[PDB]
RNA sequence: AACGUGUCGCGAUGGAUGACUUGGCUUCCUAUUUCGUUGAAGAACGCAGUAAAGUGCGAUAAGUGGUAUCAAUUGCAGAAUCAUUC
RNA sequence: AGAUGUGGCCUGGAGGUUAGGACGAAGCUUAUGGCGUGAGCCUAAGAUGGACCGGCCUCUAGUGCAGAUCUUGGUUGGCGUAGCAAAGAUCUAACGGAGAUAUACUCAACAUGCAACGUUGGAUACUGGAGCGGGGAAGGAUUUCGUGCCAACGGCACUCGU
RNA sequence: GAAAUGGGGUGCCCCCACCCGUCUUGAAACACGGACCAAGGAGUCAAACAGACGCGCAAGGGAGGAGAUAUGGUUGCCAG
RNA sequence: GUUUGAAAAGCACUUUGGAAAGAGAGUGAAAUAGAACCUGAAGUCGUGACAAAGACAAUGGAAGUACCUCCAUUUCAACG
RNA sequence: CGUGGUUGGUGCAGGAGUGGCGAAAUUCAAGCGCAAAGCAAACCCGUUGCUGAAUACAACCCUUCAUGUGAGUAUUGAGCC
C-alpha cells in the first residue's frame, strides 16, 4: 500500500523497500535522492565513494548550518556531508532491488534508478534530563524509504 | 436595574440541593403513581385476607 | 431461554453471557420435514454425530454429520463441510445452527425424552 | 460526577492557566486540569437535576375540550385523510360497525373484517412502514417505526383478542378515549372505527350543548363561535355583495412606450 | 541555477469522525431481604497437565457432595464409557 | 453598547406524516458546479466507504467557537541546530562475528566498503592501601550464576550487559 | 465534434488596502492575549412575584393530596 | 473499545537478506481489511507532474487579461 | 357445656411461594454486472395488459488479450400463522 508511482512496464522494473529504517530521516532524505535518475551501477558507485570521502552527498533541503565542503561543486552546491549510516543502508536496498531484477529476469548493467521517495516514520520515545529537574523528549525520527527502476536499454 | 419589583423573600438559603458537596435536603414525588398503585394492591390483597368482614 | 425482553443492552448480554446449558438451547436446528412430521418436533437443538443438511452460506446444499459443536464459538462443525489451508491441510469451517437442519437425529434415551416433551401432538 | 477529585489551582506564578488542577504525580492525569465545564473529565455545566419539571398539568375542561375537537376531526374525512390515513374504500366516514366484532376468537376472522369493512388498506400502510428507526434512538430500546393505523373503538373492555394480535390496529375504549391517539403527533383526524354501541352511548359520555354529559359532571359541548363556518358564502351572498361598494372603472394600464417625464 | 513558493495526482505521519455498544447514569418495583467469638469484614500466602495477571476455590484447593439438565470442555494435551442413575 | 423581529439557517433526541439504501446509507474528499444578500442548502465525481438514513409539521435540549497565560491528544518551525568538553589513554597482531578485502566493461594495487564490536597475547598507562582493592549495616530483593540471544533499553557504539 | 456563454484554478498588470481580539477619551501600537490542528468549551435548572402575549372557564376559577375502576388487566404499551 | 473478516481461510512455497524485512505467489468479495488490522479527518510531510516568480514579508479588495479546467448551461441549418 | 393448631407432643390435606418443563406457521419460486427490474398518474381496472437509453463500467484516446460482483433478513411472485 506503499508505492506513490507505479513503473511503465511493470515486466521491467525491479521494487525495493524499507518498512522503518531506523537512520535519520534528515540525512537518508539526501543521501537517497541523489540517485534519483542515476544508472544503477552509477548509483552504487557514488555510495562507495561517500564512504572514501571521495565524493560528498549534497544537502540541498535539511541542510541548515553544516558545514560548507569543497566537493559539494559536484552537485551545484556549496555544503554536504558523507552521512556513512545513511549510506550502508540505502546499498542494502539497492542490493535488495537488483536481487529482484534478476529474479524477474533482468539485467541489472541497465536498470536506471527512477522513483526514490524518503518519507518520515513514527518517532521512538526517550528522555534527555534537563537542569533544574525538568525532562524533555529525545526523539528517534526514522524512515521509510522505496524505489523501484526501470530498465532503460538498447 | 431593579424595578418595581416585588421583594423577593424566597427563603433558600439552608443547603437544599444536592450538589458535589451536599447531601441535600430535598423530596420528590416520582414514585407517586407507583405508590398509588401499591397501596390499591395491597388494599385488593388484604379485602382477600379478612373476607367477608 | 426468554433471552429477549423489553431491554435490548440486557437482551444482548444475557445472550452472549450465556452457560453452556443455555446456549445448547439457543444453538438448535430445526428438523427435515420427513422427520419434522414424525416426531411432530419443529425444531432441535444439535449434538455431535447427527447428521445435517446446510441451507444458508457458501456450502448449502451440503450433507455431513456433526463432529464438534462449538458453543464457545456460536458455531458447528460437519465434516464434510471444510476447506485447506496454505499448508493443504484440512480445517472444519463453522456454520452457525441455523444454517443448517437436521436429516438424522442421535437417540439416547435423555434424547428421546426431550422429543416427548417437545411433542406438539 | 467531573467533582470527585482533590485537584487545587496551582495560583499564579507558573505559565499555566488558573484553573484547579489534579494533585499528585507519578500519572498522566496528575498536573492534569479539573473542575470545570472545558475541561476534560470535570463536570458538566449546569449538571441536570431529578427536580426538574417533568410532569405538566393541564385544565380539566381544556382536555375535554381538546379530546372532543379531535373527535369532531375524525367525523371530517377531509381531514382524516390529510392525515395519512387511506380511506379511500371505506364505506362511510363515521365509519359504524356492529358489535359481532366482539366476539371473534381468532385473528384470522378479525382480518376478514378488515378486509370486509375497507380498513385493510391502512392496516397494510403500517406493515409497509416497519423500519428500523433512524439516529440513537434504537439503542435505547426504540428499534423499529410504523404508522399510526386505524383505531378500534370498543363500547367496553371485552372482545379484544381477536384484535390484539393485528400489527397496525390500534384498540380502544369508548369510556376513556385517549387525546395521545385521538391526536397522534398534534395532528387531529385520526381514521376511528367505531363499533354500534360504543357510539350510540356517545352522548352519554360527552353531552350535547343544551344538555349535559352523564360521566362527565357538568360538561356540555361548548358552543360554536360561528353558527355558519362558511364565511366565503357570506362574502358571496347575495344580500352581502348588495352593500358592497361598486367597483369603479379604473385607469388605463401603462405600454410598451414609457411615459412623458 | 540552487533554495524557496503555489496548484493538482499518489504516498506517509496522525488517530478525528461516522456507524457500532455484554458499560455507565437516572427512575420505579418485589421479598419467610441485613454480618460476626459457631471467628466477620479486611489482609496474607497458596491451588491447573500447561497458568504471569484476573476469576474461582482452600493442602478435599480453577474444586468434593447432592439435585436438575442431557453430551460437552476446547488454546493444546489427557480421559472408563460414548451414555435409565452409578 | 443595547432592544426586537424573522413560513431565518444549523445540531442531538421525541410525536406524527412522506420517502430513500448492498444497482451502495452514515462518514470522509473537492479547480463538483448550481443558488441563497447571508447563516446555509443541493447536485455531481471518489479509481472512498460498507449499513443505515432523508424531507416537512410539531415537541424537546448537555444545540453553533477563533482567541478564556482555555482543557486533553497530536503535530510543527527552531533543527540535523545547542550540544554529548571534570574523573589523563590508548596502541598492536591473531581469532571470533552477517558486520568484508563488498567495483557494469577493455582496471595491477592507492585514487570506488568506510566506520564500529568481543576475546586472548603483547606493548603502554592509570588507581596508588583515606584504592575504579576485599568484606558488612541501612537500603535494594534476583541485580548472583551458566547458556542462548540484540527488537526496545545501556543519551556514541556493541558481537558486550546489572 | 465542436462552438459559445459562465463558474472554478494559477499567474500578471494598473489601482486600493496598517494586525486581529480586548479594556479605553483614543490601539496598526513600543498596551494585554495570540506557533498549527482535531475534540471538548460558558445565561442552565428550580422556587417566588411581575408585565407582555397565546388558551380555557368567568362572579366565579383551579387544584393539590388522595381515592376509584377500565386495570382485581398487562413482559410491555400503562409512571399515561 | 481488542471494532481484521462471514469464517483464520492469520500469507504455504520461491529467492534476496545475518536478521527485521523486501520482491513474487496464495487465501478472501475486499490484503489501499495482513494482526490494537472497520471508517481513516484536519494539521504536517515526501514524491511525480506542472504554474510561475526579482528584491514591495505575506494575506486581502476591485477590475480586466493570459493560460488551464474528470464543471455547468446553451447551440448546431431554410435554426440558436 | 363449649373452645384454644399461639400448651406441648404426635400425625396429614389443599394452596401459595420456589425450581425445572411447556405452543403456531416459507429456508416457498425465480441467479446472479446488466429485469432477483419497472410502468399502467386517489381508488378501481389489475388473478390484467407492454416494458430494457447498463449493445455497462474498468481513468489521455482507439484497438488486441485478460480479469471483476461474498452471504439474500433485499426485490418480485405465490402461500401461510
Ligand atoms: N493535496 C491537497 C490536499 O488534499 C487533502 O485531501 C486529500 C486527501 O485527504 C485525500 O485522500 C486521497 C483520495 O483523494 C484518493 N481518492 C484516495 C486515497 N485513498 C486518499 O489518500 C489517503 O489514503 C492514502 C493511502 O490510502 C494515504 O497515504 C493518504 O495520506 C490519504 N490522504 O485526497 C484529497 C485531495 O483530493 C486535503 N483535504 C487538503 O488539505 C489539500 O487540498
Ligand atoms: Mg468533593
Ligand atoms: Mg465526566
Ligand atoms: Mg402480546
Ligand atoms: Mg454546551
Ligand atoms: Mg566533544
Ligand atoms: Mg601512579
Ligand atoms: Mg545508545
Ligand atoms: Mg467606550
Amino acid at each position: 500500500t506503499h508505492y506513490s508511482r507505479k513503473p511503465q512496464v511493470s515486466s521491467k522494473s525491479a521494487k525495493a523497500k524499507v518498512s522503518d529504517l531506523r537512520c535519520h530521516y534528515k540525512n537518508t532524505f539526501e543521501t537517497a535522492n541523489v540517485i534519483n535518475g542515476m544508472p544503477l551501477r552509477k548509483a552504487q558507485q557514488l555510495y562507495r565513494q561517500v564512504l572514501a570521502k571521495t565524493r560528498c552527498i549534497p544537502f540541498k533541503r535539511y541542510n541548515g548550518k553544516i558545514g560548507r565542503t569543497a566537493q559539494a561543486k559536484e552537485w551545484g552546491q556549496t555544503k554536504g556531508r558523507w552521512p556513512r549510516k545513511s549510506v550502508v543502508a540505502m546499498m542494502s536496498l539497492l542490493k535488495n532491488a537488483e536481487a529482484n531484477a534478476i529474479e524477474k529476469g533482468l539485467d541489472p548493467n541497465q536498470m536506471v534508478i527512477k522513483h526514490v521517495q524518503v518519507d518520515q516514520a513514527a518517532r521512538m520515545r526517550r528522555r534527555t534530563y534537563r537542569a533544574h529537574g525538568r525532562i524533555t523528549p529525545y526523539m528517534c525520527s526514522p524512515c521509510h524509504v522505496q524505489l523501484f527502476m526501470s530498465e532503460k536499454k538498447e | 436595574p431593579k424595578g418595581n419589583n416585588a421583594i423577593p423573600h424566597v427563603h433558600q438559603k439552608k443547603h437544599w440541593n444536592p450538589c458535589s458537596s451536599q447531601k441535600g435536603n430535598v423530596k420528590v414525588f416520582l414514585n407517586q403513581p407507583a405508590q398509588k398503585h401499591r397501596r390499591r394492591r395491597l388494599r385488593l390483597l388484604k379485602a382477600k385476607k379478612v373476607f367477608p368482614r | 431461554a426468554s433471552i429477549k425482553c423489553g431491554s435490548r443492552r440486557k437482551a444482548r448480554r444475557a445472550h452472549f453471557q450465556a452457560p453452556s446449558h443455555v446456549r445448547r438451547v439457543l444453538m438448535s436446528a430445526p428438523l427435515s420435514k420427513e422427520l419434522r412430521a414424525k416426531y411432530n418436533v419443529r425444531a432441535m437443538p444439535v449434538r455431535k454425530d447427527d447428521e445435517v443438511i446446510v441451507k444458508r452460506g457458501t456450502f448449502k446444499g451440503r450433507e455431513g454429520k456433526v463432529t464438534a459443536c462449538y458453543r464457545l464459538k456460536w458455531v458447528i462443525l460437519i465434516d464434510k463441510v471444510n476447506r485447506e489451508k496454505a499448508n493443504g491441510s484440512t480445517v472444519a469451517v463453522g456454520i452457525h445452527p441455523s444454517n443448517v437442519e437436521i436429516t438424522k437425529l442421535k437417540l439416547t434415551h435423555h434424547r428421546k425424552s426431550i422429543l416427548e416433551r417437545k411433542d406438539r401432538s | 460526577s467531573g467533582m470527585n477529585h482533590s485537584a487545587h489551582s496551582w495560583g499564579t506564578g507558573r505559565a499555566v492557566a488558573r484553573i484547579p488542577r489534579i494533585s499528585g504525580g507519578g500519572t498522566s492525569t496528575s498536573g492534569a486540569g479539573a473542575f470545570g465545564n472545558m475541561c476534560r473529565g470535570g463536570r458538566m455545566f449546569a449538571p441536570t437535576k431529578i427536580f426538574r419539571r417533568w410532569h405538566r398539568k393541564i385544565n380539566l375542561h381544556q382536555k375535554r375540550f381538546a379530546v372532543v375537537s379531535a373527535l369532531a376531526a375524525s367525523s371530517v374525512p377531509s381531514l382524516v385523510m390529510s392525515r395519512g390515513h387511506r380511506i379511500d374504500n371505506v364505506p362511510e366516514v363515521p365509519l359504524v360497525v356492529e358489535d359481532s366484532i366482539q366476539g371473534y376468537e381468532k385473528t384470522k376472522e378479525a382480518m376478514a373484517f378488515l378486509k370486509a369493512i375497507a380498513a385493510i388498506d391502512d392496516v397494510n400502510r403500517v406493515n409497509d412502514s416497519r423500519e428500523i428507526r433512524a439516529g440513537r434512538g434504537k439503542m435505547r430500546n426504540r428499534r423499529y417505526v410504523a404508522r399510526r393505523g386505524p383505531m378500534l373503538v370498543m363500547p367496553n373492555n371485552k372482545g379484544t383478542r381477536a384484535f390484539r394480535n393485528i400489527f397496525g390496529l390500534d384498540l380502544a375504549n369508548v369510556s376513556a378515549l385517549n387525546l395521545l391517539h385521538l391526536a397522534p403527533g398534534g395532528h387531529v383526524g385520526r381514521f376511528v372505527i367505531w363499533t354500534k354501541s360504543a357510539f350510540e352511548q356517545l352522548d352519554k359520555i360527552f353531552g350535547t350543548f343544551t344538555e349535559a354529559s352523564a360521566v362527565k359532571k357538568g360538561f356540555t359541548l361548548p358552543a360554536p363561535m360561528l353558527t355558519n363556518t362558511d364565511v366565503t358564502r357570506i362574502m358571496q351572498s347575495e344580500e352581502v355583495r348588495r352593500v358592497l361598494k361598486p367597483k369603479k372603472l379604473q385607469a388605463k394600464k401603462a405600454s410598451r412606450y414609457q411615459t412623458p417625464t
